[PDB]
RNA sequence: GUGGAAAUGCGCUUGCCAGGUGACCCAUCCAUCCUCCCACGGUGAGCUUUCUUUUCACCAUAAUCCACCUUGGGCCUCUCGACGCGUUACUCGGAGCGGGGGCUCAAGAUUGAAAAAUGCAGCACUGUCUGUGAGUUCGGCGCAUUAAAGCAAAAACCUGGGGUGU
RNA sequence: CAACUGCAGACCGUACUCAUCACCGCAUCAGGUCCCCAAGCAUCGAAUGCUCUGGUACAUAGAGAAAGGUACACUCAGGGAAGUCGGCAAAAUAGAUGCGUAAGUUCGCAAGAAGCAUUGGCUCUGAGGGCAAUUGCCAACUCAGAACUGCUUACGGCGGGGAAUCCAACUGUAUAAUU
RNA sequence: AUUUCGUGCCAACGGCACUCGUACACGAGUUGUUCGGUCACUGAGCACAACGUUACACCGUUUUGUUAGGAAAGAAAAGGGGCAACAGAGAACCUGGGAUGAUAUUCCAAAAAGAAUUGCAUGUGGG
RNA sequence: CGGGGAAACCCCGGUGGAGGCCUGUAGCGAUGCUGACGUGCAAAUCGCUCGUACGAUUUGGGUAUCGGAGCGAAAGACUC
């Protein structure tokens, strides 16, 4: 029996215009809008699109008033990386930094030996 | 031309109230039209008897 | 049906992997059908187990 | 909207001077005080029918205080 | 528009605190996470760029 | 739905039934007690009216003495154990009073849990 | 061989276009959406996406192939080529 | 600043650099809100030559907030697998399956504040409900399929690397 | 720096319409004009027919079997294309289920090829599931079968088929107003 | 672009009729911190400045990171100033009303019928 | 998933849902009656019938190319 009207002043049905019908308590079927939703953060697009872990999907203006715990982990990296990420880096830094210490003694130490 | 927050000047000085609350809206003719709302302490009847209304 | 077997331990992960690929190959055609050969196969290990 | 829990935190949202008036609501098994606050109305419910007028009768006297009524539209 | 891919290569700025990215006409078998040498003084591989 | 049902079976219905049991239904005639319009008679009819009108598992005029219709004081009070509606009386009262020829004089309302009066209207 | 006896993956295309246009376009389209061997993970995971553009289910790596195949025999030449004039030095 | 072996939880400021949101609209399947039927009940009208525990109408809860069981996905830990897990469906696993215990994201559910003080129908007062089935693109499978067809961009905002401060 | 509190929150649009009468066609013209919401029954159904809510009785009317007309109206004995440049127009086939289906072929098709049978009403039977402790309770209409009984062949909607020759491979475009 | 509303009116007009009217006359009606737009984004594109050409600017270039032989920044930073989307991006408010003749997520007054969310400055308490 | 086979490999039944595929609404068109009208409802319309209807598809707003010129799946088509 009920039928709906837009009440705001777009009348085109496109993503960004999406619309739930509500009864009201005053026995009437009205339309709500229901706004956009966010994909929150990800991990970046070259490493893998991937959903990071603790952090929440807010739009611009809840993103700004929320507190930072919620967008956010305490490691380094926190809201950027993922913890494979982070591991991979932090052996990537000592290891490789390792063979250029061994490297440089073996060439110095064989210069002195052959030029004695 | 004028605005509300100057509306809203002009109506104290004129007639000594205070308001609470200045709405306007241009009509088909192109005058300008302004409802203003006196504060609970000022009476509207007893300015508008005052007018000469 | 098969997940309530297993779970029940009525039926062991060998024979449901087995049943589980025969289903999805239309080989039972009902529930019914289904219990059934449960049965048959559940009676044919007793009798090879109680042989060993 | 705001639930006052215990007593002792309606005492201090009743004293905050910034309460313009406080409302009583007598439902049947449970009686609601709600404090008229800026940008908040604080709400405190009781299922103890006694104690609730002690309530009502040791409120500060300087703060307004309305009983809650069925009004009509000439009312 | 057009029949071969495209690769992004990134690099350091020689001068400056930044990255720099490019874009090249890609040759068959690159693939991502592989180093690129340019100079003079680079080796003979695959997807390396030398003077002729 | 579980079970198919039979056009054999079609004439008799199951009745159901309250656990506690002992709910009682009342009807009021006093205000036209009050007044002329009833009468004794009219009200001995009644009573026979809604005796062998109601039904019962389907069936009507044998009543297994799970309803009892006895009346006092002008009020007219089923008392039962077996599950039934309220509006079901106002129903059959209605029937009565269009038979009698009444129905532009007498109107039937609801006060609570169980009961039914008789008034007039202008 | 049980649906079609020999139009295989081309029976999408009814009797239209002709018989040997059909047979060429079926090697192609065959070998275009087949999964290849990963030389990276040791997996056959390779599909492809968009002309020359190939990505591993595994280790989600991407690599620059050919048109619709992973590797043209002309490649296999050249890197072979490659590895030994870089030897020669 | 700080808690936990871990997934990760809880409570000063940014010349420069780096990521992210914005941001890319799917057949099929499942599905909220919603409306459409049934079963039970309350209220009010309708038919009644004869039948009809019967026909019709109504039975509502906005945004915002507090506290914290279902489904789907990602991950940690213990026990470390060749056969095993799983979809209607074209999968997957020593580059770590499955089982026990956990961390987390998304969509819902539940208790409460708002809020009966409102709304509806009958005549000052009365009544003011829940459970099933079908349909329906919010959301999910970061989804199949043609492709010599394969991600519009930017403002604004968010986090981190360094540095400063305590 | 997080709470609370006090004060202040500028400008323009806002009536009505969106069409068998409010726009463009000289007009209140059977033409044209983008978007959202969309009930019940029959039924595969946004086909087609009828209906609750909402909306309308506004389009010059009255009397009234001349001929000849137009029609989104029909029927005709016997024959059955003899009519005509030409089966033009009309008639005709028709849903669903079971069986059955040729030449030719690029092996995909041709194919609904062609053709045969069944179908109403009423009273029953069987199969196809879920949850709790073998029992109890509960939900969805689909399919198959039987006895009895009837026909005046009885809404709407819904392919006529076959054998060959010429041309163009195919889907597509294209002389708004004679191709 | 006043056809909306109320009261009156029947000369002409609505191819018949009118006591009716979107006709005629006289008076009324459109209320926003949150709705749409600007403020405040880029796109297919446009073309001020600068330069060049033309007897003559009323011509050409002006997004493939980007003007101009080019000194266009008012503590380092290369590449002038703008416009173009009322279906793309962006966007802090919801119900009830006895509140109209005509407007309403725009009106309601101290029990705001009320319940909220967000932008500026202030003041207190923690500091 | 079942069969057959020494191998190479070959068969049945399900599942799945492809296609400038088919019947058919809305939409987009315009074959026949050489029907109606032909001082028309209309300076091209009306009625039945008919083509296509997941694609080289239909459509709103914005933007870009014009008179010795523009644009054209090409008809001397179209450019108020
Ligand atoms: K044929
Ligand atoms: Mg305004
Ligand atoms: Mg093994
Ligand atoms: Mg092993
Ligand atoms: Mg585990
Ligand atoms: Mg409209
Ligand atoms: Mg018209
Ligand atoms: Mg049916
Ligand atoms: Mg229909
Ligand atoms: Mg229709
Ligand atoms: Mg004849
Ligand atoms: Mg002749
Ligand atoms: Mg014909
Ligand atoms: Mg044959
Ligand atoms: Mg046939
Ligand atoms: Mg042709
Ligand atoms: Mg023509
Ligand atoms: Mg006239
Ligand atoms: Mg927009
Ligand atoms: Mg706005
Ligand atoms: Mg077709
Ligand atoms: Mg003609
Ligand atoms: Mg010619
Ligand atoms: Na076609
Ligand atoms: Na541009």
């Amino acid at each position: 029996c009920p039928r709906v009207q837009y009440r705001r002043r777009m009348h085109y049905a496109t993503r960004g215009n999406r619309m739930r019908l509500v009864r009201t308590p005053g026995n009437r079927l009205v339309m709500q809008k229901r706004g956009k939703r966010s994909q929150g953060p990800h991990t970046p697009w070259v490493l893998g699109h991937k959903r990071l872990a603790g952090t929440k999907a807010l739009r611009h203006t809840k993103a700004r008033l929320a507190p930072r715990h919620q967008k956010t982990t305490s490691r380094p990296y926190g809201g950027v990386l993922s913890h494979e990420q982070v591991r991979d880096r932090i052996v990537r830094a000592f290891l490789i930094e390792e063979q250029r210490i061994v490297k440089r003694a073996l060439k110095a130490h064989a210069k002195v030996q052959k030029e004695k | 031309r004028a605005n509300k927050t100057e509306i809203k000047k002009a109506i104290r000085k004129l007639y000594q109230v205070k308001t609470v609350k200045v709405n306007t809206l241009i009509r088909p003719d192109g005058l300008k039209k302004a409802y203003i709302r006196l504060s609970a302490s000022y009476d509207a009847l007893d300015t508008a008897n005052k007018m000469g209304l | 049906l098969l997940r309530k077997y297993r779970e029940e331990k009525k039926i062991d992960r060998h024979i449901y992997r087995e049943l589980y690929m025969k289903a999805k190959g239309n080989v039972f055609r009902n529930k019914r059908n289904l219990m059934e050969h449960i049965h048959k196969v559940k009676n044919e290990k007793k009798k090879a187990r109680q042989l060993a | 909207p705001r639930e006052i829990k215990n007593l002792k935190e309606f005492l201090a949202i009743c004293s905050r001077k910034d309460a313009r008036c406080v409302k009583v609501k007598h439902n049947p098994k449970v009686t609601k005080f709600k404090v008229r606050c800026s940008r908040h109305l604080y709400t405190l419910v009781m299922a103890d029918k006694k104690k609730a007028d002690k309530i009502e009768r040791s409120i500060h006297p300087s703060v307004k205080k309305i009983t809650v009524t069925s009004r009509s539209h000439a009312n | 528009g057009r029949g071969a891919p495209l690769a992004r290569v990134e690099f350091r700025h020689p001068y400056k605190y930044r990255r720099v990215k490019e874009l090249m006409v890609a040759p068959e078998g690159m693939f991502t996470g592989q180093s690129m040498l340019c100079g003079v003084k680079a080796p003979l591989a695959i997807g390396n760029v030398l003077p002729l | 739905v579980a079970v198919r049902a039979k056009v054999g079976s079609r004439g008799f219905t199951r009745q159901r039934q309250l656990a506690k049991g002992k709910k009682v239904f009342k009807i009021d005639c006093s205000i036209p007690a009050s007044d002329g319009i009833f009468s004794d008679d009219i009200l001995s009819n009644f009573q026979q009216y809604f005796q062998d009108n109601v039904k019962l598992n389907g069936r009507k005029g044998k009543l297994t003495s799970k309803v009892r219709v006895n009346m006092r004081e002008n009020t007219l009070s089923i008392t039962t154990t077996m599950a039934y509606r309220k509006k079901y009386f106002k129903y059959l009262t209605k029937k009565f009073l269009k038979k009698k020829d009444l129905r532009d004089w007498i109107r039937i309302l609801a006060k609570g849990k169980d009961t039914y009066q008789l008034k007039y209207f202008n | 061989a049980k649906r079609t006896v020999k139009m295989g993956v081309m029976g999408r295309y009814g009797a239209r276009y002709g018989s040997n246009p059909r047979k060429r376009a079926k090697k192609l389209e065959v070998s275009q959406h087949a999964k290849h061997f990963c030389s990276f993970c040791g997996k056959f995971a390779f599909r492809r996406k968009a002309v020359g553009i190939w990505r591993c289910d595994g280790c989600s790596k991407t690599v620059a192939g050919g048109a619709y195949t992973l590797s043209t025999p002309n490649n296999t030449t050249v890197r072979s080529t490659v590895r030994r004039l870089r030897e020669l030095k």
